[PDB]
């Protein structure tokens, strides 16, 4: 009564695919018939057995977890769950993946399978829903998702390039067929393909941390995805996969997996440590990947290939009664070469599974087997089988979209449009006066400029349905480049600037340089991933604040430069936006229709309320003001009411005051007091955890937070917060300031970083603090709270420097401590050296016992990089630690030197 | 332009009433109000207007909007219609027990669910059974796909459409209960069998006689194979039952719809407007029309809390059955479709009046109208004038979409021929004549000289090698293979007998063509077809009936082959009446149509054939010794029957040492050693020793039935005596015929022959059986057995030897003349009307009437009360039973004759006067005070003792018994004069009578 997902999807997929070849004639008597509808068949009742679970799809999409997966397995004979989600984990995006790929093929074949417009509510809510598969860890296609098969989940390249192909397919398309006008189209963000491109680039050498190699990436290297356009790194993955994987019976599914082995016992789920060592050498065996690699041969018209695994395949199938081919699911060998197999590997001969001879098949196999002979036939053509064109010749990649630009693949000479417009008229004449051209708002009546907060707000309107339940796209922030377009609502054309020129609350949006690096990252940003048919549409907004008098040197700079013509080898044009906004596409949203301080904490901390409130109202110093609101929100509380007003409308005017004054402690105290975060973390934190590093959050010398895996914003917050209340009372917003620095940082300069595994915020700025009391020297040493971010950013900059010679030996050995720096090719001599070391290594007092490691470890994989980081981090002392890694370096190149 | 207006507010009207409710997913609309059900039959007929609208919009679309429109119109009724066939094909297990035998435990459920499409209820907790809601569903369903959707997809749905097919075709004799879930006209329901399932039913299977359900691009299975002669009895049935819905119910207004737009099956139009007279003069209303005469459903009584109504609704439901606007809608759409545009006019206007304006401003069909609780006493004595007020659910889907689909009929935009592509208009066009085939071979070499001896040239089964011939029985067990399924457990089509309208048509199995023999001439199932004449008659009705209707394409084909039984005792010549038939059947004219011969060469040009395509390739010894040494028919069968009783049943008598020779061979072997002697005398004795059965005599029985008839198995007294009044399955009909019969065997075999006779008689002459109510087989026996003693002056016993030996057709001939009804003079005639009780045409309305004035009739004790006059009525069959029952006390026919001569001459007396008698009437009294007065003035005249004689139980003379009705000196003086005695003893005084 079990049924899986993949394995009827590609029963299908061959019957529409043999209908097709059989089209070709018209005297078929009908056989295409039975053939397209049993497909239709298939695809309505598995989309049933989808919206019969509606609850769950909404649990998803508001917080993504185990327990609110979409259930995979399901009774067959009335689509019920028949087993819990405890002994399944029911956890699988690429099977939903697959299936809209699929559907989407068939749509352009010509097949009809959605009747009313429930059925595109229900594909939009899914699309949503597997936008966000970039983050949430899977249980892998095989099920066991790590090696060790305990219980945990660990990404997959392939169900992200799954999600990605999907995602690119799906946008702009007719869900009806031949007949659609407003309600059969699909809505796409290309913020989300472009993160999902960002890791599987950042993923795709290794399947997993995990994981060196498995034979699961061939299908996402297939002919099912064709997602990796890059030739050379292409080659390289088939070749080593080929290498690493071969057999004589075919292809095994990854190095040492004990999957349904002879040594196997049906009484354990979980896989015992150490058993993986011994469950080596005996791994089961694949054929219906030569059926795979015939496939992808076929398709790349190499002739010898395709003989080869033919003649290879030959002798290994199987014969029924009737003489009918059969492909068995798995090899395995008998018990009497469980140890002559290891001395010689292959010497033995296996033996067939219980489905090659009689009584049982496995139709997936034969369903593949059946598609490539159909192929190899010549019966019909490559175009046939893809409408949709998903593979494509180097000769033919010139104007695809989403894909390649069209000056070339080997090419990147984008040229940016950039509108100039004004805020206000004195502004304008000012910038006149000096040359500058710019044009206030109230000129441009015809069009309209609205900020960011207008589109999430529509996104949020469509997407909705009254029958089943439904909230629509979630309110989240949109891209620069979602807001690069124009839209056009209630058929009026609405403009939006990206969201770095808004008002912020956080105070390093006042200083000139800041903005200056930014607008260039955003610039670069957007000519570097940028495909779309047109070129895009800037918008910048100067406001007469910005001036400030003497400030208004580098902004004069900043605009005779962009009128120039180019910013830092970036073209850029500037024109009136009327001329720009006239014969340009503009893109349709018409769903809407349808539808000192003198005071101390100390001393005044007894101080009597009414004293604290007149102290208050008699004093004009800023950072006075500001502890005192602090006393009396931690004494009374938030709901106090003061002078003037509530306390929460006093701590805010207070801030604004200081942020508009400048005053880098009082504006960091009062965010302090907001209790306010910015909404870029999550990326940070994810692609760190994507490069392979590891962040901790906390203070120097107090308790921290170590993260390992993705987790939901209000998690991390609490735990920040809960921190930053135990131990002291500025450092979030400089924790704040250091991890946005960092992450842009490691964005545009990755190599700065290099041997860097565990950052610690607190270590880091206290490296900060000390290197600057260094320059100080004689003078005391300037307060950090007082720094202005360009300060701090250059400060940043320097001690994450490589570092020369000149300062003093030890300083530099501090400051490499701090950061934890390790020497490359350090983590392979630690191994190799426990390899010739019998009895182990005891550094300060943890031990380190040889057996264990060995028995459960490998070369490259990461958990021993962890245990080593482990055991090494108990060094007190950062230049100790420098010296013993010193240590340890030369004794691995002299025993490596001399094996006597 | 105007029309796309038009449409645009017709949209916006469904989208706004039927379509806010479509429940996708599912697709099923729930069933109004706040139920939370699904019933299918509003389902189906919720879709109609939806499909009118698309069909409308497909011819002008010309635009990508319009296209979209019909396009998404077209996919939510195929959403729909997938939506109902899932819930059943859920369900193939009920229709699979159904298939064989009948019963309401194994039949489908009638109200599905919403959401994963479960089960709601039991089934002893509503009526699961109607047949009207799935052959309504199958001919929407037909038309839907000659229109030009695809509806069906897998190739097992068409074999569950294949079952559901035989799920269906016994309509025509099964009991349901009803389109109203109400079973008969009172509750406590009883299945009961109603015109309107078997009309919907007939269209439904014409449907589906060769639509493939995949298209133009079908294969060599995709057509549904569907028979004949269930179509020709449902039509039969229909005929014989139009005029009145039920046996209970004198008139049903749902008769409008089986007459109407949906599924036109009906002839003669003189009938149909007979019935639509009928309905309007009797159920038209003021602000509706009425289901049916006294249902008490939605009124100020009946304590609507209970079901199961109690037996007394004497006036609590008389005059105050609220409306029902549905068949008032029905007629405008009746109206608009052939011809007629006045009465369109009129009936909008009608309705119009009656509409109610809800929110938005748009129509609304209430459901009913009440009667207010306070003026019921007024409506009494003055009905149809008191005016109603909406009461009840009014979301009315059907009503609405009908109504909708009728606007836009009238309106023009679409054509009638577009809603039906089969045309199904024209079944009232007439078809002039047929013309028969009929091919005549011979068995041997001698019969070929035989006959060419006397002019006639015909052929052997030899030198037509290509062609074959075999019996019928095989052809069944063919058909018992077409749609099975081992996956889904399906068993196909149950073996049946089959007709003589499929046999006629040619076959083609296998690059090969066959033919079949009519199945009458059958002589291993029963010997009715041993006898020539019997022979020639059925060869006469069969062209009679073949001629008739014979709706299918091409000239018939009938094979008469000549055996070795129907030569003359020489077995050197065909009999006279074999000869005679062959001369008439040549010259083309027999019987009562045109026959050409000749040779089935010519007739292969000319011939309907039929391709085949599901069979294409994927001291016991010492009596035994006795038995053999002794010779006689008689002793032959009375030791075989003492065997096969006592140890015989399979065992093996081991008579002949080498061949193990089992008791069943030897009885089949002495058939044939009986059939050359024509001894009739040990045939049936030993045709009740195998208990064989007679074929169709459910159909037969169905038919008696069917002529509001009341049938009874067993010899009297009660609790022997049975009443048949409802069709069983031929297993329980065969059980009871056994156990009425009991051990006398041959009681069985008699009462099958007399059934089949009377059933042969009913089509022919239906004539002779009135002044008729309850037919008794076993009191036919005795009068024909007394006949006979009569007519030989014979013992009982002689009587009855003579009368198992005499031919099938001296049976039919003195059945014949018994029905005909062609001292020891007048007693035979009382004699015979005393048993036959042949009571007159309107015996029952004049004794109601004479009831109507008096408390009530006593007879020897038991009493009629007056009361019962107004708990019935004179057309309803139950007073009949009581009257009967009443009359039927007295065992002595001459008393029960006497004592109906004795009621109706009070009757006439009754009417002269003008007076209430206020007292009860003893007959028993004035045909004694008659017989008295008979016997004063014949004692007076001077007769002697002898002729004035006394019968030893009866107190009245025989010469009174052989009295002539009428004339000066008959037996109604005497009467009529007692009768008025006896109302004078009980008189105030004074007659007072004028006339």
């Amino acid at each position: 009564q079990k049924a899986k997902i993949q394995d009827s999807l590609y029963c299908a997929a061959g019957a529409w695919a043999l209908a097709l070849a059989y089209r070709r004639i018209d005297d078929d008597k009908g056989r295409t018939h039975e053939l397209e509808h049993s497909a239709i068949k298939c695809m309505r009742g598995i989309l049933y057995c989808y919206m019969r679970q509606a609850d769950k799809v909404q649990q998803f999409k508001q917080d993504p977890r185990p327990t609110t997966c979409l259930h995979s397995v399901f009774n067959v004979h009335t689509g019920d769950e028949l087993l819990s989600y405890e002994e399944y984990g029911h956890l699988q995006i690429n099977a939903v993946s697959l299936y809209l790929l699929y559907l989407v093929e068939m749509i352009s074949s010509g097949l009809q399978i959605i009747y009313n417009t429930d059925e595109v509510s229900f594909i939009q809510n899914l699309v949503f829903c597997v936008e966000r598969v970039y983050r949430v860890p899977d249980f892998g296609v095989w099920e066991r998702g790590s090696k060790y098969n305990n219980g945990s989940t660990e990404l997959h390249s392939s169900s992200v390039g799954l999600a990605k192909a999907a995602l690119e397919a799906i946008n702009g398309f007719n869900l009806f067929g031949n007949q659609g006008c407003s309600w059969s189209v699909i809505f796409v963000d290309l913020d989300a393909h472009n993160r999902n491109r960002q890791t599987l680039c950042s993923l795709l050498p290794r399947e997993s941390r995990s994981h060196n190699t498995d034979a699961a990436l061939l299908p996402c290297i297939s002919y099912p995805a064709f997602a990796l356009d890059d030739e050379v790194l292409f080659s390289q993955t088939l070749d080593k996969v080929v290498r690493k994987l071969k057999g004589k019976y075919g292809f095994k599914r990854f190095l040492r997996d004990g999957y349904r082995t002879s040594l196997e016992d049906p009484n354990r789920c979980y896989y015992k440590p150490a058993e993986i060592k011994l469950f080596d050498g005996i791994e089961c065996e694949f054929p219906i990947f030569f059926l795979y690699m015939m496939i992808d041969g076929v398709f790349r018209g190499n002739p010898k290939q395709v003989q080869e695994y033919q003649d290879l395949l030959t002798p290994v199938l199987h014969h029924t009664t009737e003489g009918y081919p059969v492909v068995p699911k798995y090899y395995y060998v008998p018990a009497d070469f469980v140890e002559y197999e290891k001395n010689n590997p292959g010497s033995q001969k296996r033996f067939p599974s219980n489905c090659g001879r009689d009584g049982k098949l496995f139709l997936w196999g034969q369903a593949l087997y059946i598609i490539a002979k159909l192929l190899a036939d010549e019966l019909i053509s490559p175009k046939d089988i893809d409408p949709v064109q998903r593979y494509v010749p180097l000769k033919d990649q010139r104007n695809v979209s989403m894909r390649f630009s069209n000056q070339g693949p080997l090419e990147n000479d984008l040229v940016v449009h950039v509108a100039l417009i004004a805020e206000s008229q004195r502004l304008q004449v000012f910038l006149n006066t000096y040359g500058i051209q710019t044009q206030t708002p109230q000129q441009v009546e015809p069009i309209q400029i609205w900020p960011q907060q207008e589109l999430v707000k529509a996104y949020l309107q469509l997407g909705i349905n009254e029958k089943l339940g439904l909230s629509g796209r979630p309110d989240r922030p949109i891209g620069c480049l979602g807001t690069s377009k124009i839209y056009r609502i209630l058929g009026k054309t609405v403009v939006c600037y990206p969201i770095i020129f808004d008002l912020s609350d956080f105070y390093m949006s006042q200083d000139v340089f800041l903005l200056i690096d930014d607008i260039k990252n955003a610039l670069q940003f957007i000519k570097q991933y940028w495909k779309m048919h047109g070129r895009p549409l800037f918008l910048v907004l100067i406001r007469e604040d910005n001036i400030r008098g003497s400030r208004f040197n580098p902004i004069l700079d900043m605009l005779a430069a962009l009128k120039k013509g180019i910013i830092g080898g970036v073209k850029v044009h500037v024109d009136r936006l009327q001329t720009l906004i006239s014969g340009a596409v503009v893109e349709q949203l018409d769903f809407l229709r349808i539808s000192q301080p003198d005071v101390n904490i100390s001393e005044w901390k007894d101080k009597p309320t009414h004293e604290i409130l007149q102290k208050l109202n008699d004093c004009s110093c800023l950072a006075s003001q500001a502890i005192l609101l602090g006393i009396l929100l931690k004494r009374e509380g938030p709901n106090f009411i003061t002078k003037e007003g509530t306390v929460s409308d006093h701590i805010e005017r207070v801030y604004r005051r200081a942020g508009s004054q400048k005053l880098w402690l009082a504006v960091r105290y009062g965010a302090a007091f907001t209790q306010k975060f910015s909404s870029s973390i999550a990326p940070h934190i994810t692609t760190f955890l994507v490069h392979g590093k590891q962040v901790t959050l906390g203070a120097f010398g107090h308790e921290e937070e170590v993260i390992s895996n993705p987790l939901s914003p209000r998690v991390i917050q609490n735990i920040i917060y809960y921190k930053c209340n135990t131990h002291d009372e500025r450092e979030a917003v400089i924790q704040q300031e250091l991890v946005i620095h960092i992450g842009w940082i490691i964005s545009n300069n990755p190599e700065l970083f290099s041997g860097m595994l565990k950052i610690r915020i607190g270590w880091i700025i206290h490296a900060m603090e000390y290197e600057l009391q260094i320059r100080g020297g004689d003078k005391p040493a300037l307060d950090l709270y007082q720094l202005s971010p360009s300060e701090v950013k250059q400060l940043l900059l320097d001690i994450l420097q490589p570092q020369q010679n000149g300062r003093c030996w030890l300083n530099r050995r501090q400051i490499d401590g701090s950061l934890n720096r390790t020497p490359t090719g350090f983590y392979d001599r630690v191994w190799q050296i426990l390899e010739r070391t019998p009895n182990g290594i005891i550094v300060a007092g943890k031990h380190l016992p040889q057996q264990p490691t060995l028995s459960d470890m490998t070369m490259y994989e990461m958990n021993f990089s962890l245990l080593v980081e482990d055991t090494l981090g108990n060094i007190d002392q950062p230049q100790y630690r420098q010296i013993v890694v010193e240590l340890l370096m030369v004794v691995s190149i002299v025993l490596e030197r001399n094996p006597e | 332009s105007n029309s796309g207006v038009r449409l645009d507010g017709y949209a916006r009207l469904v989208q706004q009433t039927i379509l806010c409710h479509q429940n996708p997913v599912t697709g099923l609309l729930p069933a109004s109000y706040d139920q939370k059900d699904a019933w299918v039959r509003d389902n189906v007929y919720s879709i109609l207007a939806v499909w009118g609208l698309g069909l409308a919009y497909r011819k002008n679309a010309d635009r990508d909007e319009d296209k979209a429109k019909a396009y998404e119109l077209e996919q939510s009724v195929v959403k729909l219609m997938r939506g109902l066939l899932h819930c059943m094909i859920r369900q193939v297990d009920k229709v699979e027990s159904f298939k064989y035998s009948q019963s309401t435990k194994d039949s489908l459920h009638a109200k599905y669910n919403t959401k994963t499409c479960a089960t709601v209820v039991g089934d002893d907790q509503w009526g699961h059974l109607q047949l009207d809601a799935t052959s309504v569903y199958l001919l929407f369903l037909a038309q839907m796909t000659a229109s030009g959707l695809h509806i069906i997809h897998s190739l097992d749905e068409v074999n569950f459409i294949q079952n559901l097919v035989f799920y269906i075709e016994a309509a025509y004799k099964t009991a349901d209960f009803g389109i109203w879930e109400r079973g008969d006209k009172t509750n406590q329901g009883i299945s009961e069998l109603n015109a309107s399932s078997v009309g919907m039913a007939k269209a439904a299977l014409e449907a589906l006689d060769e639509l493939d359900l995949f298209g133009v691009k079908g294969g060599p299975q995709s057509v549904i194979h569907v028979l004949a002669d269930e179509v020709q009895h449902c039509q039969s049935i229909l005929n014989s039952l139009l005029p009145r819905a039920s046996t209970s119910k004198e008139v049903d207004a749902s008769l409008l719809s089986v007459v109407s737009f949906p599924a036109f099956a009906v002839e003669d139009s003189q009938l149909v407007e007979l019935t639509k007279q009928e309905i309007i003069t009797k159920l038209q209303g003021r602000y509706g029309c009425c289901r049916f005469l006294r249902d008490g459903y939605k009124t100020p009584k009946e304590d609507p809390n209970r079901l199961y109504y109690e037996p007394a609704e004497l006036k609590l439901f008389e005059n105050i059955e609220c409306e029902w606007p549905l068949f008032w809608t029905y007629f405008i759409l009746d109206g608009v479709f052939s011809g007629n545009a006045e009465q369109v006019q009129e009936y909008k206007e009608a309705l119009e009046a009656v509409l109610i304006k809800g929110k938005n401003g748009v129509p609304l069909l209430p459901e009913l109208y009440s009667v207010p609780p306070d003026r019921v006493d007024e409506e009494y004595q003055n009905p149809h004038t008191v005016d109603r007020v909406p009461m009840g659910k009014l979301p009315h889907m059907w009503g609405q979409s009908l109504y909708i689909l009728g606007s836009l009929m009238a309106e023009g935009f679409l054509a009638p021929g577009e809603i039906d592509p089969l045309n199904r208009r024209f079944s009232t066009v007439p078809k002039p004549d047929v013309v028969v085939q009929v091919s005549i071979l011979a068995e041997t070499e001698e019969i070929k000289t035989i006959l060419k001896d006397k002019g006639i040239y015909v052929e052997t089964i030899a030198e037509v090698y290509p062609i074959r011939v075999q019996p019928a029985r095989i052809l069944s067990h063919i058909y018992s293979s077409l749609g099975c399924n081992n996956r889904m457990k399906l068993s196909g089509r149950p073996y049946r007998h089959m007709g003589v309208l499929g046999t006629s048509k040619l076959y083609d199995i296998r690059k090969t063509i066959f033919t079949f023999t009519p199945q009458f001439i059958d002589q291993q199932q029963f010997y009715l077809a041993l006898d020539n004449k019997m022979i020639v008659e059925m060869l006469r009705t069969d062209l009679s009936y073949l001629c008739s209707r014979w709706r299918m394409t091409g000239q018939p084909t009938i094979t008469f082959p000549i055996s070795h039984s129907m030569l003359d005792e020489d077995g050197t010549s065909l009999n006279s009446s074999i000869l005679a038939a062959l001369r008439k059947m040549q010259d083309g004219y027999f019987g009562g149509a045109r026959v050409q011969t000749g040779k089935l060469s010519e007739f292969l040009t000319t011939s309907c054939c039929t391709h085949l395509s599901f069979m294409d390739p994927g001291d016991f010894k010492a009596l035994v010794l006795q038995l053999k040494e002794t010779s006689s028919l008689q002793e032959q069968a009375d030791i075989l029957y003492m065997l096969y009783t006592m140890k015989g049943p399979d065992w093996n008598t081991e008579l002949y040492n080498e061949r193990s020779a089992t008791v069943r061979e030897l009885l089949t072997e002495l058939y044939g050693k009986v059939g050359e002697i024509r001894h009739w005398g040990l045939i049936r004795y030993i045709s009740g020793i195998l208990r064989k059965k007679v074929e169709a005599l459910d159909e037969a029985c169905t038919d008696l039935l069917s002529h509001q008839k009341h049938l009874t198995v067993g010899l009297p007294p009660e609790p022997r005596e049975k009443t048949i009044s409802a069709p069983l399955p031929y297993e329980a009909l065969t059980q009871l015929i056994d156990e009425a019969s009991e051990g006398d065997m041959s009681i069985s075999i008699l009462t099958q022959e007399i059934m089949v006779y009377l059933a042969m008689y009913m089509r022919t002459q239906p004539g002779l059986f009135a002044e008729m109510f309850r037919l008794r087989i076993g009191l036919i026996i005795q009068v024909m057995a007394t006949e006979l003693a009569h007519s030989l002056r014979c013992s009982a016993e002689e009587a009855t030897e003579g009368l198992m030996n005499l031919s099938p057709s001296a049976m039919k001939n003195l059945l014949h003349h018994i029905l005909s009804g062609k001292q020891g003079q007048w007693q035979r005639r009382r004699r015979l009307d005393g048993a036959l009780n042949r009571v007159p045409v309107g015996f029952y309305q004049k004794v109601w009437k004479v009831l109507q004035k008096c408390h009530g009739l006593s007879v020897e004790g038991f009493v009629l009360p007056s009361s019962t006059t107004r708990e019935m009525t004179p057309g309803e069959i139950k007073f009949s039973v009581h009257v009967e029952s009443v009359l039927n006390r007295v065992p002595q026919p001459e008393y029960r004759q006497l004592l109906v001569e004795a009621i109706l001459v009070l009757t006439m007396l009754a009417d002269i006067e003008i007076h209430s008698i206020g007292s009860i009437i003893a007959v028993e009294k004035i045909v004694h005070i008659a017989n008295d007065l008979f016997l004063q003035e014949q004692k007076t005249l001077g007769a002697d003792d002898t002729m004035l004689a006394k019968d030893p139980a009866s107190g009245i003379c025989t010469l009174l018994y052989d009295s002539a009705p009428s004339g000066r000196f008959g037996t109604m003086t005497y009467l009529s004069k007692a009768a008025a005695t006896y109302v004078q003893e009980f008189l105030p005084h004074s007659i007072c009578a004028m006339q």
